[PDB]
RNA sequence: AAAUAUGUAAGAAGUCCUUGUUACUUAAUUGAACGUGGACAUUUGAAUGAAGAGCUUUUAGUGGGCCAUUUUUGGUAAGC
RNA sequence: GUGAUUUCUGCCCAGUGCUCUGAAUGUCAAAGUGAAGAAAUUCAACCAAGCGCGGGUAAACGGCGGGAGUAACUAUGACU
RNA sequence: UUGACAUUGUGAAGAGACAUAGAGGGUGUAGAAUAAGUGGGAGCUUCGGCGCCAGUGAAAUACCACUACCUUUAUAGUUUC
RNA sequence: GAAGACAUUGUCAGGUGGGGAGUUUGGCUGGGGCGGCACAUCUGUUAAACGAUAACGCAGAUGUCCUAAGGGGGGCUCAUGGAGAACAGAAAUCUCCAGUAGAACAAAAGGGUAAAAGCCCCCUUGAUUUUGAUUUUCAGUGUGAAUACAAACCAUGAAAGUGUGGCCUAUCGAUCCUUUAGUCCCUCGGAAUUUGAGGCUAGAGGUGCCAGAAAAGUUACCACAGGGAUAACUGGCUUGUG
């Protein structure tokens, strides 16, 4: 809900410490397919017929994920530090 | 759910004609190339296949065809390729006229002739034209086919006219329709048959309920109804 | 291709010509690139010059309009029209929203939409060449049209577009290609990760080509 | 602004006196926390009671409860 | 499927089913092809049916609206 | 039901592989004028053509690199549709 | 004679496929059901002047919203009379003056709050890192929330201070899995080298039945084990309603 791209949120790393303006994007996703142990074993059925696994998965959602705020300085040289704002829906800096 | 009728029969089960109660059998004989004689003594009355089958020639040292509406209980059943055309005879449809009409007639050469063997239905040879070696034949059906040059041929309308132009007045006579073939009669107006019974599926206030066309290719059991169709009403 | 050959597009490519000696009149070089290729809306730019340094080169009529007061926001200068009785019929669609937001530069108008911009006015125009950018739209479209006319720097928005410069005729090499880079800032890089985001481009001056990659 | 009920405290290891320790904060003879040497305890409101007292393991059943008097919730009411 | 004869088969193909050469184009699996690494491997493009688009189809499943005004006592509807 | 791969090998018409890119180039309303079009452009070349600082319109171009139509054009062995 | 690599046969892939197989179909409830959520929460009360405390008790709020609606210092002080009125003239809105906290603090209700905790300005990003301890069921269970410290690192003021998110009391989530942020740390077990896999610590991704199964009906053809724990009928209170 209007965040402001980069703002001196003290922080560290370290090999730095103190403050440091951090270009702060929010976090995205990441494919896995055919690497995940989750897979390495979850490839089954067992096997002339199957089903899945106890948690798969139709429950009842919440209609509000979370902002994966990903603050990250440039002088501290590292390291893209995650934070957690919770309240949806919203969006970056307006304002 | 049980195994709905249709599914039910087919296999030996308990149904299969009068396979030991009739006369001989179809048979336009075997195959030489230039006419042999045929004195056709007596026309038979069999069962099932109404329309007299009549037993004939026996010449090369001493067969029983289905006989087009033409028996002189001794009739001129001379047949074989080079052979005076006529009601009777049977010449290789590769040497007919153009608008004739053979009854018994063999898909593929030789192999005794069944195409339009039934009561009456004849097979007007309408075509002959486009022919390196074949024939544009009609068919009792209503569709067309190019049979193959020299292939038997009745030569005349199959006997037994309106075997059923009408009118089976009474539930009997079905006294026959059977004592003939299978036990096809009576026939249990399915949609009384209960849920588990056949596929129909009575249900409370009657109802053929949902659908009725029946996709060709369903599970021999999902089957039945109106096969798989291209239409409906009158 | 961000390699040694940059000064082959610059140093070795600074006196190619196509005839005899090398003429007798002034020069004219630069360093081609773009704006961000994003979509001229969400994210692609901010603030900070390179330079760079330039202006038009040819025409500058861009985009600025909204109400009956947006016309005078394009009178003592020259821009496109959004119309009044058109945002409810035909002020946007494909060749429409284009018209007003489809020039060359980008856009320098203000804001006023309501529940209509997910597939019409504000919408259909973005990556086309405009979708409500930062042109200090409050006093008008001239002072912030220093970011939309001259000086510059090199406001790079809408569809590609930008600028570059360093010297005149011949006196640059490592700082010629490294002057082309210098002729690039919030257009070659920026905040969180931005050292590169494209595939290729072009450049020269007037001679012949630059990088042969 | 009650009554009933409800926290604490009690004679007493307690004060009183002497100084000693450093990470603490005071500018420190500033204190803090801790510890030595020294005076007096059976103690002069609290009462009343002790079949010591403390402590450790373990392992049953139980988890459907129901009455009354007062104080109350619903409900015309109820052996609700 | 419906049930002698007799008469009589209204209108609905959007929905669900069925079904046709049909659609100038979008998905669409396995092998087969290309691209990249050192490969493992991971990106690609095209790709049968099918799908979705087009048509027919109700003696196929089944369907068959609702409110306003609206003179020549009065209520009234062939009216709109 | 459909595809691929095996069962499956004799011959014969036509693509694609080895082992290729170049020219006219833009039929809304307006600017004397070539609009799916971009911009680097103040210059290209001993001329000044067009520019351009002016520029309207739905979008401005000669120095032209290009994200994209039409017309226009070479095979000798295996290979494979 | 017909058929002529075709088809067929076989192996995988995809369509299709209630014909067939298996499998499931929350709970609290004046009896089951349709309904409502006292299934997770918060304020007020009910609740008997510490705490605790019941209903399908009464009156209400909760699955968000805030980059500032956070953080510090300045200033200032919030819904009447009597004055000046031109589109204003009941006033919508403008400027003067002289006194009950009646206003305002996002959102329910209650607490609280006046050189403020409200309003106008000024400057920032503490809504920060590491832990741990605490408090919240009369609390021994993890959770969310909140309190005081330590160590860092900042803000802000001249300072002393204050600030570890929205004045306080509501506004959220285990277990495998997956993704990411972390040293560039640990191992692939005959040695290496990279590629990959695996680990450690800090997060996001869902569980609302919110201590966290992944789940359609119908039976009047039906069936079983138990329920006066549980409804039709008698009786029973009670008698509103007659």
């Amino acid at each position: 809900v209007n965040v402001p791209k980069t703002r001196k949120t003290y922080c560290k790393g370290k090999t730095c410490r103190k403050h440091t303006q951090h270009k702060v994007t929010q976090y995205k996703a990441g494919k896995a397919s055919l690497f995940a142990q989750g897979k390495r074993r979850y490839d089954r059925k067992q096997s002339g017929f199957g089903g899945q696994t106890k948690p798969v998965f139709h429950k009842k959602a919440k209609t509000t994920k979370k902002v994966v705020l990903r603050l990250e300085c440039v002088k501290c040289k590292t390291r893209a530090q995650l934070t957690l704002k919770r309240c949806k829906h919203f969006e970056l800096g307006g304002e | 759910m049980g195994r709905v009728i249709r599914n039910q029969r087919k296999g030996a089960g308990s149904i299969f004609t009068s396979h030991t109660r009739l006369r001989q059998g179809a048979a336009k004989l075997r195959t030489e190339r230039h006419g042999y004689i045929r004195g056709i003594v007596k026309q038979i009355v069999h069962d099932s296949g109404r329309g007299a089958p009549l037993a004939k020639v026996v010449f090369r040292d001493p067969e029983e065809i289905f006989i087009a509406n033409e028996g002189v209980h001794t009739g001129q059943f001379i047949y074989a390729g080079k052979k005076a055309s006529l009601n009777v005879g049977n010449v290789l449809p590769l040497g007919s006229v153009p608008e004739g009409t053979i009854v018994s007639n063999v898909e593929e050469k030789p192999g005794d002739r069944g195409a339009l063997a039934r009561a009456s239905g004849n097979y007007v040879i309408i075509i002959g034209h486009n022919p390196d070696e074949n024939k544009t034949r009609v068919r009792l059906p209503s569709g067309a086919k190019k049979v193959i040059s020299s292939d038997a041929r009745g030569v005349i309308g199959v006997i037994a006219g309106g075997g059923r132009v009408d009118k089976p007045l009474l539930k009997a006579g079905r006294a026959f329709h059977k004592y003939r073939l299978k036990r096809n009669s009576w026939p249990k107006t399915r949609g009384v048959a209960m849920n588990p019974v056949d596929h129909p599926h009575g249900g409370g206030n009657h109802q053929h309920i949902g659908k009725a066309s029946t996709i060709s290719r369903g599970a021999v059991s999902g089957q039945k109804a109106g096969l798989i169709a291209a239409r409906r009403t009158g | 291709i961000t390699s040694s050959q940059v000064r082959e597009h610059v140093k070795e490519l600074l006196k190619y010509s196509n005839e005899t000696k090398k003429r007798n009149f002034l020069e004219t070089v630069e360093l081609q690139v773009g704006l961000k290729n994003y979509d001229p809306q969400r994210d692609k730019r901010f603030s900070g010059s390179l330079k760079l340094p330039n202006c038009p080169r040819p025409n500058m009529s861009i985009c600025i309009f909204g109400d009956a007061f947006d016309v005078d926001r394009a009178k003592s200068c020259g821009v496109d029209a959004m119309s009044v009785d058109d945002l409810k019929k035909l002020n946007k669609n494909k060749k429409l929203i284009k018209k007003l937001s489809k020039k060359y530069n980008a856009f320098i108008a203000s804001e006023v939409l309501i529940k209509q911009v997910p597939r019409l006015l504000g919408p259909q125009l973005s990556k086309a060449g405009k979708f409500p950018t930062p042109v200090s739209h409050n006093d008008d479209l001239y002072g912030k049209v220093t970011d939309v006319r001259s000086t510059i720097k090199f406001q790079l928005k809408k569809v590609l577009c930008l600028a570059v410069a360093v010297g005149n005729v011949e006196m640059e090499e490592d700082v010629l290609v490294n002057q082309i880079l210098m002729s690039v800032n919030f257009f070659v890089s920026l905040l969180k990760k931005n050292w590169q985001n494209v595939g290729s481009l072009v450049v020269k001056s007037s001679m012949g080509p630059a990088f042969r990659l």
